[PDB]
């Protein structure tokens, strides 16, 4: 029955450690998206200045 | 109307044909530029043109002949 | 004279911003008197939190009267700070002749 | 000052720079002793955002004028309240980049403007999509 | 009761006469509001002058510096009520001089 | 805390999926903004080419 | 001075001293008279590089050698501009103020400021 | 091993360097604190203080406060503190007899102690200007 009540609270700080986790991921999976996004948009305006200035 | 191709003129202050319109301003203020807006922005209507340039220095005057013939105009 | 005003306004700017400076110490020249003041105050308690302290200055007199000290400047031409304390003066005491205070 | 500028001002401009007209008064008005009683009241720095806005809108360069399709959308643009979240940097950034774009996507709003001369809803629907595009696009 | 209304240094652009209650006072080295809020959690003391362009302004520059820890036994002569009522007299002195030093 | 615990996991691990949703189809509109805004910026170049080629044959006129 | 006559980096370059300039010109009673009370990093950085600048304007003369001990150089436009270029840009803050003073080109004010940074060591 | 002592005011900090011998009131009694004294807070009133380190006594004249000594620091914090030859001796006897002549209008609980003030007041000037 001890043994019970450790896989009771077992269960349970692992749903807790668990979510903890998932939420380091989500705000790594959430700053990826932000980090990928701006990104493109500084890859697309360093790559129109090069091209303009170079065709110019 | 006849638009200036200026935002703040042809937004608030319009100019219709037969409205005179002094532009008066000192010197060196962009008054020239004002005119110039003007006929650069009749490209394509029924708009002849015709500007007259009383005792203006020959460097601007020469000047604003060389934009013209660049612009079109 | 619209050149002379000029300058000595100018100038009562200049003294102003020194003065200004100078206050700016006034208050650091009895911040450490402050603290050292009231963490006493505060973390001594704690051997007297339990016992009644009951001094006057703590006392609760039974609320009849409420005098009111508005700190005021002595110098002229500020523009709305006098008026604007003299303004919360007054609200203060219109919102208190409401309730039967009798201020002083 | 102009005597007669309603008669020949199309209702497109009408419709769109009455409002720009007011507030321009209003920011011109706030101007001035701004600081010692408006310096975070919600109306007025919202006008002084979007007035300092509206006078950069309002500049251009010399020798560049903007046809009457681009000067009904860049006065909707600023009239509507778009870009006062915007930087006061990258407004003219902006609005050359929504120039363009209605200039070479948007084929509707021109001949709607042409034609009907005046603020037909439509194109401020089409319009209205291309700035939420343009407005994503510069955000980002 | 004795209250106070002085002012403070928010900004340049910004007087606000504030309404302070002084003579009764919470023990803990506190002051309160007028009814109580205990509003020094709104100190934000010891601005200094500093700027980002050529107008001259304020930066109140929240809290710097605290040195409490406490002594563990004190053991103290002279009554405990009436030290801490010799002590009050010097703090309710301190609250007067920083409320004229910051309205001047 | 059984109930909070389930509950609490639950909802973020699916807050995980839809930010692996949303990441992976923002990276999407970006691959796609990316070749669009190529072939826009190329179709400025052909523009370029084209306008100051026609400002040299006004000047040969 | 226009920006699409001599050159849109030019004026810029000019714009912005005259930027620092105006800074400068305001700032004199706010930090050079009283107050001084740590006025900012990027106020500071602005006041410095104002002073550099105002070192680095003046220029040894050709016909003022006689005059007043000044031997004589040529200073062109894009050296002007490249000059300006790494003062404002914030670079050279290291040298010292009276290595720009008197000097022609930014590489010749960096030459005298190694030959007083040879006697900073002598 | 020698006591740092801090005289201060609500304004200004008179004194803060050392001393090894003093002679302070209290509010009940007096204390009298030698180096290597335990943290014993001293609830000082209207009393001057005598100060001696390597010379012939001073007389530091306060007028109410309290002096927590922490551990090799005293910390006498007082509202108005001076010294005996500042304070005029003969413009303190004006003041002695000022104040016992204005005290005999003490006929209110208002006035009890803005009079019994000016004696203690009055006295503890006297005391440090003779000193
Ligand atoms: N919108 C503008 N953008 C950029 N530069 C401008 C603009 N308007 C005017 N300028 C510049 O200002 C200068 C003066 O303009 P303009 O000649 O129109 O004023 P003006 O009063 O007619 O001068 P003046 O009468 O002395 O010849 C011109 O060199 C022009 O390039």
């Amino acid at each position: 029955l001890g043994d019970f009540m450790d896989k009771r609270d077992a269960s349970i700080k692992e749903q807790l450690s668990g979510v903890k986790d998932t939420s380091s991921e989500v705000k790594q999976l959430e700053e990826q998206a932000n980090a990928v996004m701006r990104a493109a948009r500084a890859e697309i305006s360093a790559a129109l200045n090069k091209m303009k200035k170079e065709t110019q | 109307p006849l638009q200036t191709g200026l935002i703040a003129i042809d937004a608030m202050i319009p100019v219709g044909r037969g409205q005179r319109e002094l532009i008066i301003g000192d010197r060196q203020t962009g008054k020239t530029a004002v005119a110039t807006d003007t006929i650069l922005n009749q490209q394509g209507q029924n708009v002849i043109c015709v500007y007259v340039a009383i005792g203006q220095k020959a460097s601007s005057v020469a000047q604003v002949v060389t934009n013209f013939q660049e612009r079109g105009a | 004279s619209v050149k002379n005003t000029q300058k000595i306004t100018e100038a009562m700017k200049l003294v102003a911003a020194a003065k200004v400076r100078r206050a700016q110490e006034a208050v650091v020249n009895g911040r450490p008197f402050s603290e050292t003041l009231v963490e006493v105050l505060y973390n001594m308690n704690e051997q007297l939190q339990t016992e009644d302290v009951d001094v006057p200055l703590t006392k609760i007199r039974t609320v009849k009267k409420v005098a009111l000290m508005v700190v005021t400047g002595d110098r002229g031409l500020c523009g709305g700070f006098n008026n604007m304390l003299l303004k919360k003066a007054e609200s203060r005491i219109a919102e208190l002749k409401k309730l039967g205070v009798d201020y002083t | 000052v102009s005597r007669v500028g309603s008669a020949a001002q199309i209702k497109a401009m009408k419709k769109v720079a009455g409002k720009l007209k007011l507030e321009l008064a209003q920011f011109a008005e706030l101007e001035a002793f701004a600081q010692f009683a408006s310096d975070l009241d919600k109306a007025t720095q919202n006008q002084l955002a979007r007035g300092q806005r509206l006078r950069e809108l309002l500049k251009q360069p010399q020798s560049a004028p903007l046809t009457v399709e681009e000067q009904v959308m860049t006065i909707y643009t600023g009239t509507n309240g778009y870009l006062d979240s915007l930087e006061l940097d990258q407004v003219r950034k902006y609005l050359v980049e929504l120039r363009t774009y209605v200039k070479t996507n948007k084929p509707e709003f021109q001949e709607i403007i042409s034609s009907t001369k005046t603020f037909t809803e439509e194109a401020e629907a089409l319009l209205k999509e291309a700035i939420q595009e343009q407005m994503e696009r510069f955000l980002l | 009761k004795v209250e106070m209304l002085y002012t403070k240094f928010v900004s340049l652009v910004k007087s606000d006469p504030v309404i302070h209650t002084l003579l009764p006072l919470s023990p803990k080295g506190e002051i309160c509001d007028i009814n109580g809020k205990c509003v020094d959690a709104a100190e934000d003391e010891l601005f200094r002058l500093t700027t980002k362009e050529g107008k001259l302004t304020v930066e109140r520059d929240m809290i710097k510096t605290e040195t409490p820890a406490f002594s563990p036994i004190l053991e103290f002569e002279q009554d405990p009520a009436q030290i801490l009522d010799a002590l009050l007299p010097l703090y309710l002195n301190s609250q007067i001089l920083r409320a004229l030093q910051e309205s001047l | 805390t059984i109930r909070n615990s389930e509950e609490l996991r639950g909802k973020a691990i699916e807050q995980l999926e839809k930010a692996r949703a949303r990441l992976k189809k923002v990276e999407m509109d970006a691959d796609q903004f990316r070749v669009n805004g190529y072939s826009e910026i190329e179709r400025e170049k052909m523009n370029l080419i084209n306008s100051t080629y026609k400002t040299l044959e006004q000047f040969e006129n | 001075l226009q920006p699409r006559i001599v050159g849109e980096e030019h004026y810029e370059i000019a714009q912005r001293v005259k930027e620092t300039l105006q800074r400068y010109k305001e700032l004199q009673d706010i930090i050079a008279i009283l107050g001084l009370d740590e006025l900012s990093e990027e106020d500071r950085l602005t006041v410095a590089r104002a002073r550099k600048i105002e070192r680095f304007l003046s220029q040894p003369f050709f016909v003022a050698e006689v005059f007043t001990g000044s031997p004589g150089k040529y200073v062109g436009l894009a050296e002007t501009i490249r000059g300006f270029q790494l003062i404002l840009s914030g670079e050279l803050d290291s040298l010292p103020e009276q290595a720009f003073y008197l000097v022609g080109n930014i590489d010749e004010a960096t030459a005298k400021a190694m030959n007083l940074e040879m006697e900073s060591k002598l | 091993m020698t006591l740092n002592l801090c005289v201060l005011t609500p304004n200004r900090s008179i004194w803060n360097s050392e001393v090894k011998e003093i002679i302070l009131s209290t509010n009940s009694g007096q204390i009298g604190v030698l180096p290597n004294h335990a943290p014993t807070a001293t609830a000082v009133d209207i009393g001057i203080l005598r100060i001696r380190l390597n010379d012939q006594w001073l007389t530091l004249a306060l007028m109410g406060g309290f002096a927590r000594i922490g551990n090799n620091e005293i910390t006498i914090l007082v509202n108005d503190a001076e010294r005996g030859s500042d304070i005029d001796p003969q413009e303190a006897q004006q003041t002695l007899e000022i104040a016992e002549a204005n005290l005999r209008k003490a006929e209110g609980k208002r006035q009890k102690i803005e009079a019994n003030l000016a004696l203690r007041r009055a006295r503890t000037r006297v005391e440090a200007s003779n000193t």
